[PDB]
RNA sequence: AUGAUGAGGUUAAUAGGUUCGAGGUGGAAGCAUGGUGACAUGUGGAGCUGACGAAUACUAAUCGAUCGAAGACUUAAU
RNA sequence: CGCGAGCUGGGUUCAGAACGUCGUGAGACAGUUCGGUCCCUAUCCGUCGUGGGCGUAGGAAAUUUGAGAGGAGCUGUCCUU
RNA sequence: CAAUGGUAGGAGAGCGUUCUAAGGGCGUUGAAGCAUGAUCGUAAGGACAUGUGGAGCGCUUAGAAGUGAGAAUGCCGGUGUGAGUAGCGAAAGACGGGUGAGAAUCCCGUCCACCGAUUGACUAAGGUUUCCAGAGGAAGGCUCGUCCGCUCUGGGUUAGUC
RNA sequence: CCGAUAGUGAACCAGUACCGUGAGGGAAAGGUGAAAAGCACCCCGGAAGGGGAGUGAAAUAGAACCUGAAACCGUGUGCUU
RNA sequence: UUAAGUUAUUAAGGGCGCACGGUGGAUGCCUUGGCACUAGAAGCCGAUGAAGGACGUUACUAACGACGAUAUGCUUUGGGGA
């Protein structure tokens, strides 16, 4: 597994942040290496959401951030609720995958490979 | 570390400065030299 | 630790014969006809 | 038969810009533009501006087709460097050259 | 180190994911029972599990580009 | 008395202090004693590893011979005779 | 017919540079400088041609010298080499939206993180407009910059008791 | 007698930028063109720059502006490796 | 066709010559300013407040001159002629 130029605690925090953000937004722009690493994390989250039981929910709460989503009609729910209530339903028949990576060119401030990582 | 020149307005105007220079003959010498040179600042 | 002599112009230009960049790995985009980076999204159109 | 464009005193070191300028010498205008837009060096947008200016000069001043146009020659020579300094250890100051470049691109239809 | 080397690019098991294991840990969570309570027992070798083994195209190797021969003379055997 | 741009810094050879001794003294002794800043981003040859170019008279894939080169090269005890 | 290696060193003859005197000349039909050339003399060095340049300059004889540079760890300037090398100055960021020609770097939001006898709040010295608001991005910010302690324009400090 | 490294330190807002706590120390920096006639308009570009057009005898006289050496940096090639 | 022998071509880059550019500010030409003198004035100024400054003053507004609150100047006499 990659190190991403970061200590173990900082890498863990950054990966769970990136996972939560992809869950909230359904698609994010980031670096290639970080997307290659967050793919596994978010996909294991969707796997836990697909089981749906309480122990699995308690386990997925270990990784997700306490973030709030405002739906339409002023509907409000957490990232955990979105994981177990809308995204698990979207992938009940799919047996892996769950994410796609679209390489984009190098950014300007570095030569960093910017990528879109989305949900599928 | 503590360097030299800890500035202080009172001490600067008391040790140097017009009234201190005018209080001795040698101080008046330095003002005369600076005026002779065309110096814009005397003390 | 420190150079003993100059580096002549000949020696310098010999040393930097391999100091160059390569052309991008680019391909024409099938949808829009403009050049793009292979395995990257066409930035002019946004396809594939 | 020939069109010119010069960008003078570009605040990029000519040794750095000549790397990108080595890629488009003698190439077709379309391929040159694609190379410039896809290479990730600081000098690529600056050279692209000069290329587009030369192409516009061709079209507007001489009425030549910008489909038969090749990058006849492309070079950068030195401009008036700016002299700066960096405070190093023990009170010493080391010089810094911020060099500048005169970038020239001429395009041609390769005829007479 | 980077080049390089080697395994692969859909007519595909290369990596990820998913599923099944090996090894490791040592008995999850939620309930139920017992105890005044700290706790204990049961459900139940349970749960979890980087890198190791297998299967599976679900995701990414989906489009395409570039380089790369036509084989010199002389003599002798043929 | 190989090797400090590879290391150390105990001895030795600055500035401090002290003992014996010498000098009227300032000070001195190859007599002791305690303490006392070891800088340098490697240009060239050289060396250890790794790539590209061209050549090897067509263009390639693989398997090779070995001109040469390097490496290894030590030795104990016990039993039997 | 004879002589002609040469250092310290002696002697002689000359080449150029600036200026002055007198004579004689050349110049916008293009002077001096600069550049190039396959030209001439025994050397110092002298011409010619053609480009550049755009107003001054040779020649003769003779007078004066701030009269000739490759070296002084020379002085002043310019430019290299090392080299696209060392470094980029203690530390945690991620993503979404926004603005722009351009965004890792500016603005907003959420989560995360660091200090908290303090990285918080006053206030002496010291500094002098850096303070605020609009606009800006040449230079300065060790990168970037749409931003700033930078640039521009216009503002801002109220005491009988401090 | 000097003609911008000379001649005053200072031909130019000079005893000034700047240095120092202070006495003190002390620079660097002249030249478009005869006339500003200082490039109206078009085009690329956010701008900077540029290419046309035009002014001018001349615009590689375009404001860093007379001439424009050498070092140094590039781009093409004839002959070579 | 095979054997034996011989010799190209290559230029990643480099070298020399040439051509065209850039940088840079030598050189030439020039003078705003200096340097050394000659002849002739003159050889002090201040409590009637000097020498040097500070701060102001313009229609707008920085800096140099010029001038003080009568302030980018007032009166007078004499030149002076758009
Ligand atoms: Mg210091």
């Amino acid at each position: 597994y990659r190190k991403l130029g970061r200590t173990s605690d900082q890498r863990k925090a950054m990966l769970r942040d990136l996972a939560t953000s992809l869950i909230i937004s359904e698609r994010i722009e980031t670096t290639e290496a970080r997307a290659k690493e967050v793919r596994s994390v978010v996909e294991k989250l969707i796997t836990l959401g697909k089981k749906g039981d309480l122990a699995s929910r308690r386990n997925a709460a270990k990784t997700l951030r306490n973030v709030e989503i405002l739906n339409e009609d002023e509907t409000t729910q957490t990232a955990l609720q979105k994981l177990f209530g809308e995204i698990a339903e979207r992938y009940t028949e799919r047996q892996g995958g769950y994410t796609r990576i679209l390489k984009q060119g190098p950014r300007r401030g570095d030569g960093a490979e910017s990528v879109i990582i989305e949900l599928v | 570390v503590k360097r030299t020149y800890q500035p202080n307005k009172r001490k600067h105007s008391k040790v140097h400065g017009f009234r201190k220079r005018m209080s001795t003959k040698n101080g008046r010498k330095v003002l005369a030299r600076r005026r002779r040179k065309g110096r814009k600042v005397l003390s | 630790a420190v150079p003993k002599r100059r580096t002549s112009k000949t020696r310098k230009n010999k040393r930097r014969t391999h100091f160059k960049i390569s052309v991008p790995g680019m391909t024409e985009c099938p949808n829009c006809g403009e050049y793009k980076l292979s395995h990257r999204v066409c930035k002019n159109c946004g396809s594939y | 038969m020939e069109a010119k464009a010069v960008a003078r005193t570009i605040r990029i070191a000519p040794r750095k810009v000549r790397l990108v300028l080595d890629l488009i010498r003698g190439k077709n205008a379309a391929e040159a533009i694609a190379i410039l837009k896809l290479t990730n060096k600081a000098s690529s947008p600056v050279i692209e501006k000069v290329l587009m200016s030369a192409l516009a000069n061709a079209e507007h001043n001489y009425d030549m087709n910008t489909d038969e146009l090749v990058v006849k020659e492309a070079y950068a020579n030195e401009g008036p460097t700016l002299k700066r300094f960096r405070p190093r250890a023990q009170g010493r100051a080391s010089a810094i050259n911020k060099r500048t470049s005169h970038i020239t691109i001429v395009v041609s239809d390769g005829k007479e």
